[PDB]
């Protein structure tokens, strides 16, 4: 009884301590991901504010137009 | 009367009988397994109060990677335009089709008619609405040209709370859409790894060159003015969120051009009654309840146990008394035999409420000749108090 | 309040015999030091097991565990042949160890 | 049962505050005129290295009743905040100024992990007291107390194993603590909330600098 | 008894403060003071001469 | 106390069954990471390139568009 007692113990603190570990791997990522999208997004907009100052005009444009609206996914069903 | 004491044996028990360290340490193996349940208790409490404050997060609503509340439907921008010479006819027409193993023909099919919050075709001829059919046909006169700003707003149903964002918002946050939890949790990240947070308190938030933009408006680019987060956290709920979603596609329907029915793509969009039922935010708290109804189904049972467990410890010691008693008296019964009588009259003695010496001990002449010091203190005492 | 530790020094303070910041600081130095070091005059008196015990009762206990289970000895008059033995299993505990042992094979 | 063990907190919360004689005696006495010298190395080798360290702070980790409070949600806490401070204050004095070498075993590591989760247990504490005063006078140096003592516990783990250096992969161990380290949602509650102090949000900010400096350092 | 504890933690903490405070302040007092009878001194035997 | 014991010993599969929710919960965090991850590098990989073709259509100053070259040339933008 005692045996079965401490396996069944231990097998439920080596889960609790795999879960554990995970979340933190993954809150860690998250961050991680959200502190380099902010730094691409902010050296962008600022490299366009400064390289402003014909051809250059409709590649600005484009490129300015370009990042007004960023774009995600095609994520859906599949019908056929 | 919860005894605390007469929870342990001791010694003298567990030398005589070998098992009851097996009992003890069974205990102890007991109670470190309750307290993994304690800790687990705390840790069902944590998790599921972890998930109802994220339940904002789009950690949770934008993976739905088992069934997406999401069925796209595509869009025919059509233009049927004859009998000119080569009256311009302006035939212009929207086609909803959606995207499954279905027909043209299908009788009562989720179309952009029976399932479309608006679109509205902003022409240039007469501009159309569509209040909340087999397609859109628009023909009005004219000659020349007409170019149509076509417009879907998306199934706006308040149970989608992925929102669109001001076109500065999207330049730093870097999410086209979202909810307000990102908006409200992006630049809060967004402000400790530029040091930005100020102290005088944490409630003063410096400015940026991304944030005086924030507010063009409200006319805060012209001083860099180091404010308190709280009219960061008020701006931000109305000023750039909810935009009602739309679409945009400009287009011209063309004078020579035959049609359009089966040649342009478009990507729409929506079943939302199934994502936010099985959340783990409810489903958590219900298998919650659900161990503490069993929790409250094993409880009596296990101090129905606890009640004997008592009733046969304390029959263990009154039998260990009577263990003592019939061996003190086997294994000496002369001297054992005179314990007995000299702590039966002594205690009568005790219990009857009387005291003194031993009548017959200070009758003799001895006890006051082993006795001689204390007597020439005491016969000093009351004489010299004058009480003999 | 919560005074000083310089207000607990023997020098701020009265001795056996035989100015205004001291007779100050001894104020709140009563003040706190007699709401905090009172005794309670009510009850949680007991404090513990080992203080309400009785030592009449226990005595009382003992002489009747005394009487009776030495009456038991001399005045039951079975010869040491004839006392029967108990059992060492009751009619729970050998029904526990035959259903344990047959599920002890998982 | 009784509170006769809280009376003997009070007495090691009050005679650890003079470094004249007191603390240099118990510093002698827990890390280690001439007869007495043969006298206390015949009572140390007759307590049974590091046993009495490791008993008076696992005893001052009893009588903090983390379980009692957590099972059931105000009034136990506000019945027994003095008894808690203060061994909250006698085990941040041991850790602070106690524990830094003639150590064979590391400390706060079995303090740590020791199967009953105590630091999971403070910062559940401080939690229920962060969620009583803002939604009763001891509760701000309480909540302090316990978030220095996690961070100080930990830091001094990980001074150990480097003074040590025996067993390597616990930086695995140290961040595989199921309810240590609080999430950076409860955070960004803490830093919008007005009724919260200042210095309590500053030891659970840097209780997250420490759980990044964790994370960056493991790989 | 836990207020005059807290009390007790806090004015160890103060008194150690203090001292390093106060050996700031004495070494400012006689190292100017030191600077201040150099600057005596520096027109001290000038004139004699 | 062995009968006290097997009640409790039963009782741990709803807390074993729990664990497997959570793994389903961090599964789907998983996946929610690999797609932010997949709808930011092609965002990135875009924008770099636009940002390529503005450089090479745009020919104190010389030098300063040579850095924002030496900069974007490789995706350093992040830094």
């Amino acid at each position: 009884q005692m045996e079965k007692l401490d396996a069944k113990l231990n097998h439920l603190k080596k889960l609790e301590k795999f879960m554990e570990l995970e979340r933190k791997t993954l809150e860690r990522q998250q961050e991680n991901l959200l502190i380099q999208r902010l730094n691409f997004n902010q050296n962008s907009s600022k490299i366009v504010n400064v390289l402003s100052k014909e051809e250059i005009r409709s590649q600005i444009d484009h490129f300015k137009s370009m990042l007004s609206k960023p774009e995600t996914l095609s994520i859906g069903k599949n019908p056929f | 009367h919860s005894h605390p004491s007469d929870m342990v044996i001791p010694d003298h028990l567990a030398e005589l009988i070998p098992e009851l360290y097996s009992f003890q340490q069974l205990v102890d193996s007991e109670k470190r397994l309750d307290h993994f349940i304690h800790l687990r208790n705390l840790h069902m409490k944590r998790m599921v109060a972890q998930w109802e404050r994220s339940k904002l997060s789009q950690e949770f609503l934008y993976p739905h990677l088992n069934f997406p509340n999401v069925k796209f439907l595509r869009i025919f921008i059509s233009n049927v335009s004859e009998n000119q010479p080569w009256n311009a006819t302006w035939t212009m027409r929207i086609e909803g089709r959606l995207l499954d193993n279905v027909q043209a023909n299908d009788p009562a099919r989720e179309k952009f008619s029976s399932f479309i919050e608006s679109i509205v075709v902003d022409f240039k001829l007469e501009s159309v609405k569509w209040q909340y059919f087999d397609g859109l046909d628009i023909k009005r006169v004219g000659s020349e040209n007409v170019e149509c700003t076509i417009s879907i707003l998306r199934k706006s149903s308040p149970e989608e709370p992925f929102m669109s964002y001001s076109p500065q918002l999207t330049a730093i946050i870097g999410l086209k859409s979202g909810t307000s939890h990102d908006a409200i949790f992006s630049i809060y990240k967004y402000i400790h790894l530029n040091e930005l947070l100020t102290n005088d308190q944490v409630s003063i938030v410096k400015l940026d060159t991304q944030l005086i933009t924030l507010l063009p408006s409200s006319l805060k680019e012209s001083s860099p003015d180091t404010m308190k987060l709280t009219d960061l956290l008020s701006l931000i709920n109305s000023t750039h969120l909810l935009p009602l979603q739309p679409i945009e596609i400009d287009y011209t329907v063309r004078v020579d051009k035959a049609s359009t029915y089966g040649e342009l793509v478009l990507d729409i969009e929506v079943a939302l009654k199934f994502n936010n039922t099985q959340r783990e935010s409810q489903i958590g708290a219900a298998e919650l309840n659900e161990n503490a109804r069993e929790l409250e189904q094993i409880k009596p049972k296990i101090a129905l146990q606890d009640k004997e467990i008592t009733s046969v410890l304390s029959n263990l010691h009154e039998s260990n008394k009577r263990y003592r008693f019939f061996k003190k008296i086997s294994e000496d019964p002369v001297k054992a035999l005179n314990e007995c009588i000299a702590s039966t009259s002594n205690a009568l003695k005790v219990l009857s409420g009387d005291e003194g010496y031993n009548e017959d001990m200070v009758r003799r002449a001895n006890f006051y000749k082993e006795n001689e010091a204390m007597l020439r203190e005491n016969i000093e005492v009351i004489l010299s108090n004058g009480r003999m | 309040n919560i005074p000083s530790l310089t207000s607990f020094a023997e020098e701020n303070n009265y001795q056996y015999g035989y100015t205004y910041a001291q007779q100050q600081l001894n104020k709140q130095r009563q003040d706190f030091e007699r709401v905090r070091l009172r005794p309670e005059q009510l009850s949680n008196i007991i404090h513990d097991e080992s203080d309400t015990i009785s030592f009449r009762s226990n005595l009382l206990k003992n002489f009747i565990s005394s009487n009776d289970a030495f009456n038991m000895l001399s005045l039951t008059t079975v010869p040491c042949d004839r006392i029967e033995k108990s059992r060492l299993f009751s009619e729970k505990t050998i029904r526990y160890l035959m259903q344990k042992q047959h599920e002890m094979k998982t | 049962w009784g509170k006769y063990q809280t009376f003997g907190v009070d007495i090691l919360a009050k005679l650890f505050s003079l470094e004249k004689p007191n603390l240099n005696y118990f510093k002698s006495i827990l890390l280690n005129n001439h007869k007495d010298k043969k006298l206390l190395r015949r009572l140390l080798n007759l307590y049974n290295r590091h046993n009495l360290l490791n008993d008076v702070v696992s005893f001052l980790f009893s009588a903090i009743p983390l379980q009692q409070v957590l099972s059931q949600p105000s009034l136990l806490i506000d019945q027994f905040s003095p008894v808690i401070s203060q061994s909250l204050t006698s085990i941040l004095v041991i850790v602070q100024k106690i524990l830094p070498f003639n150590f064979n075993k590391n400390l706060p590591f079995v303090w740590l992990s020791s199967e009953e989760n105590i630091g999971s247990g403070l910062l559940k504490l401080s939690e229920i007291i962060l969620n009583i005063n803002n939604s009763k006078v001891l509760l701000p140096s309480i909540n302090i107390s316990c978030v220095q003592l996690i961070k100080c516990l930990v830091e001094k783990s990980i001074c150990f194993e480097n003074c040590l250096n025996n067993d390597p992969e616990i930086l695995k161990k140290i961040a595989s603590i199921p309810n240590l380290f609080p999430t950076d949602l409860e955070i960004f509650q803490l830093f919008t909330n007005p009724s919260v102090d200042i210095q309590i949000i500053n030891q659970y900010q840097l209780l997250y600098n420490l759980k990044n400096d964790i994370l960056t350092n493991l790989e | 008894d836990a207020l005059l504890t807290n009390q007790l933690y806090k004015n160890h903490e103060l008194l150690k403060l203090e001292r390093k405070k106060t050996e700031a302040v004495a070494r400012l007092k006689s190292m100017n003071k030191s600077a201040i009878n150099q600057y005596n001194r520096r027109q001290d035997k000038k004139n004699k001469r | 106390q062995m009968e006290k014991l097997d009640a409790k010993l039963n009782h741990l599969k709803k807390l074993e069954k729990f664990m497997e929710l959570e793994r389903k919960t961090l599964e789907r965090q998983q996946e929610n990471l690999l797609i932010q991850r997949l709808n930011f590098n092609q965002n990135s990989s875009k924008i770099v390139n636009v940002l390529s073709k503005c450089l090479n259509l745009i020919s104190e100053i010389r030098s300063q568009i040579d850095h924002f070259k030496s900069m974007l040339s490789k995706p350093e933008t992040l830094s």
